């Protein structure tokens, strides 16, 4: 932590700066967009937006 | 961050 947070569910890449991720992922958030449906993250993969709830603060 | 909503759950 504090920012660290595990992918509840697969979730592929739509292009516009998304990243693909998948369930039990790890991820590192640096924020969210504006009415926070978006979520900005770090993985070993990369760096996108997700979906702000396919994932969850973990540790 | 995308302009349209995102996929909902699960």
């Amino acid at each position: 932590d504090p920012n660290l947070f595990v992918a509840l569910y697969d979730f592929v890449a739509s292009g516009d700066n998304t990243l693909s991720i998948t369930k039990g992922e790890k991820l590192r958030v640096l924020g969210y967009n504006h009415n926070g449906e978006w979520c900005e993250a770090q993985t070993k993969n990369g760096q996108g937006w997700v979906p702000s709830n396919y994932i969850t603060p973990v540790n | 961050a995308p302009t349209y909503p995102p996929p909902p759950p699960p």
